[PDB]
RNA sequence: AGGAGUGGAGCCUGCGGCUUAAUUUGACUCAACACGGGAAACCUCACCCGGCCCGGACACGGACAGGAUUGACAGAUUGAUA
RNA sequence: AGCGUGUGCCUACCCUACGCCGGCAGGCGCGGGUAACCCGUUGUGAUGGGGAUCGGGGAUUGCAAUUAUUCCCCAUGAACGAGGAAUUCCCAGUAAGUGCGGGUCAUAAGCUUGCGUUGAUUAAGUCCCUGCCCUUUGUACACACCGCCCGU
């Protein structure tokens, strides 16, 4: 934990832009394989992706030391709930169908 | 094999708690009461730092953490 | 850039490996049987094995694009 | 002569920075050990090299029984 | 590729070890065609397995 | 303050910088060719890789 | 007495100069320690060494001091300075000499202590 | 009735006997004893003279602009620019 | 002559050829190598003869190595010529002597896994010891002989 708030709202900015994700243990590194670079501190953004799925409502898989996530439309509901920012305006993943 | 046996020194501690009040009267204080006032710190020539940095006081070595300024007449 | 050929190809059946374990605890319940890739030009074109398809695809697909899009954001592949 | 002077018994000595001269028997075998001044400074490897022993370490519990007949 | 692997996970038993191999071939063939002539023989629909590594030099 | 602590001294033996790719296991690991696998994961995945046993 | 010279130099003039040819009348044992360079965290034996240097009163024992250094000194100039280190479980003092170049801190702590004997039975006694 | 190299004469480590910070897990003969691919500073040490930032989808309690987070050498710390 | 190893999803650590020159790895530049391309055609026996501790030369740069990393020369002399009970392994490119490369990794080995070079005295047998198996036989054993069991 030891999470501040404005790395909370940046972090979901990044699952309302993201939704489905691939993530890599990497804690006590300075320089990740594929998510550094977004100008904010890393160990707090995965701390802040740790506390997402593991609040006790979003289920997980890991092996191979990689964790796939299957973002319920539970989730979907408690970020409307929380943040309160409509669904109408549905995520870009969309295109190329 | 037996234990570590972590037990001889401190048996227990005590967190260690800062009695900071809530107000202003160690920290910074007017001794004017009128619209303008005087500052008890002196001013900051560095331009590696704010135009609101005040610095505190010691018994010397003003330790801003940040800088590390010490006063010293070369 | 470049890596030598014996590291190229032990890459190249972890790549295997790793994907079969993938799609392995992904679509067990899918009936999944083997999964094969393909040597094409500047591409890695890869076909998975199922006893059910309809399954495996769905509706309109939301299972395939998902494990592209998994397997995509995971390997590393160009878009 | 300029000749390469690494052939003599013992170089680079405390109190002599030039190479100099001995003889006679009996003589040789104790200075092959300048103990005096690692004894005098209260180190360990002065009774190291005393009973002995081994100085740089050799292994001696199961091999290296050896020194001593 | 030569891997000498011990069998017994833990480390209990006669010590029993597995030589794995991989074997790797190579081949090199020299020509002088133009550039469309070797990838047009290029796609072919190779077997798999067989990485094809062309080069100009 | 984070920095007056980290990069003080080069660890060039890290041995806590490997971990098996598989299961994450800190002994026996199989760095020759880069498999990076405890050598249990690597046998559990030897053939599938390629390597078999032929001697 | 006259004072015991040091490979037949003194030290203090060499200590004015630099360490172009430094080394070449000096003994190995720091040979290259000396050259090896410098990192942080060296300064602390020197500095400590320095304040009780000038804090005792001359011609007497100096006070105590705790450390850990197992170090190098390049400068053989604290010659009546001495370092006393924690070995075991307590402390011990070593004396110096003006000879520094030829050892180390660490080549004077006995750790090896003798085999408490005992007296094996009930087991394999032939 | 053979033999060669044998554990003894030229490169240390496993684990039990085995004072405290030293004899530190699993393996009770062939099927344990440089075996856990385990070559012990340290990240892997649980025999270790020492400490800390701590762990709660919940069942019960203390109640909000301060209820402290690795984060200063020189009076010191129990090696340590903690 | 090696069998083989060698540099970015990680990652900051890869293998190595000339000069400052005391006598060479080498303290700094210097190029090659994703590898069949570079490393690399890698006088009758303690005397002169094989080393008991241990010291100097420039040290490879690993905080600490001594509380395991790091060269040979002065010939200072050690039962200096088949080994308590008990003994493990081995039948031809055996054994043994050697070095070399990987795994461990900082070119960290005294370990292990492989590789070559030198290289063969003895036996082409038997069930005596240990143990095994395609039989008959005995049993009061079946937790199976480390069994069962008798006697104040």
């Amino acid at each position: 934990m030891l999470m501040p708030k404005k790395n909370r709202i940046a972090i979901y900015e990044l699952l309302f832009k993201e939704g489905v994700m691939v993530a890599k243990k990497d804690v006590h590194m300075p320089k990740h394989p594929e998510l550094a670079d977004k100008n904010v501190p890393n160990l707090h953004v995965m701390k802040a992706m740790q506390s997402l799925k593991s609040r006790g409502y979003v289920k997980e898989q890991f092996a191979w030391r990689h964790f796939y996530w299957y973002l319920t439309n539970e989730g979907i509901q408690y970020l409307r709930d929380y943040l309160h920012l409509p669904p109408e305006i549905v995520p870009a993943t969309l295109r190329r169908s | 094999k037996k234990r570590k046996k972590k037990s001889y020194t401190t048996p227990k501690k005590n967190k260690h708690k800062r009695k900071k009040v809530k107000l202003a009267v160690l920290k910074y204080y007017k001794v004017d009461e009128n619209g303008k006032i005087s500052r008890l710190r002196r001013e900051c020539p560095s331009d590696e730092c704010g135009a609101g940095v005040f610095m505190a006081s010691h018994f010397d070595r003003h330790y801003c953490g940040k800088c590390c300024l010490t006063y010293c007449f070369n | 850039v470049q890596i030598s050929k014996k590291r190229k190809f032990v890459a190249d059946g972890i790549f295997k490996a790793e994907l079969n374990e993938f799609l392995t605890r992904e679509l067990a319940e899918d009936g999944y049987s083997g999964v094969e890739v393909r040597v094409t030009p500047t591409r890695t074109e890869i076909i998975i094995l199922a006893t059910r398809t309809q399954n495996v695809l769905g509706e309109k697909g939301r299972r395939i694009r998902e494990l592209t899009a998994v397997v995509q954001k995971r390997f590393g592949f160009p878009e | 002569y300029k000749i390469p002077d690494w052939f003599l018994n013992r170089q680079k000595d405390v109190k002599d920075g030039k190479y100099s001269q001995v003889l006679a028997n009996g003589l040789d075998n104790k200075l092959r050990e300048d103990l005096e001044r690692l004894k005098k400074i209260r180190a360990h490897r002065g009774l190291r090299h005393f009973w002995g022993l081994r100085v740089r370490g050799q292994h001696t519990k199961t091999t290296g029984r050896r020194g001593r007949t | 590729l030569r891997i000498t692997t011990r069998k017994t996970p833990c480390g209990e038993g006669s010590k029993t070890w597995d030589r794995f191999q991989m074997r790797i071939h190579k081949r090199l063939i020299d020509l002088h065609s133009p550039s469309e002539i070797v990838k047009q023989i290029t796609s072919i629909s190779i077997e798999p397995g067989v990485e094809v590594e062309v080069t100009i030099a | 303050g984070h920095q007056q602590l980290y990069w003080s001294h080069p660890r060039k033996f890290g041995q806590g910088s490997r971990s098996c790719r598989v299961c994450s296991n800190r002994h026996g690991l199989i760095r020759k060719y880069g498999l990076n696998m405890c050598r249990q994961c690597f046998r559990q995945y030897a053939k599938d890789i390629g390597f078999i046993k032929l001697d | 007495f006259r004072k015991f010279t040091y490979r037949g130099v003194d030290l203090d003039q060499l200590l004015d100069m630099s360490y172009e040819q430094l080394m070449q009348l000096y003994s190995a044992r720091q040979r290259r320690r000396l050259n090896r360079g410098l990192r942080r965290k060296q300064h602390s034996l020197l500095k400590r060494l320095r304040k009780a240097k000038k804090e005792a009163p001359p011609m007497e024992k100096p006070e105590v001091v705790k450390t850990h250094l197992r170090d190098m000194i390049i400068l053989p100039e604290m010659v009546g300075s001495m370092v006393g280190v924690y070995n075991g479980k307590t402390f011990n003092q070593v004396e110096i000499k003006p000879e520094m170049i030829g050892h180390y801190l660490g080549e004077f702590s006995i750790t090896y202590k003798p085999v408490k004997h005992g007296r094996p039975g009930i087991g394999a006694t032939h």
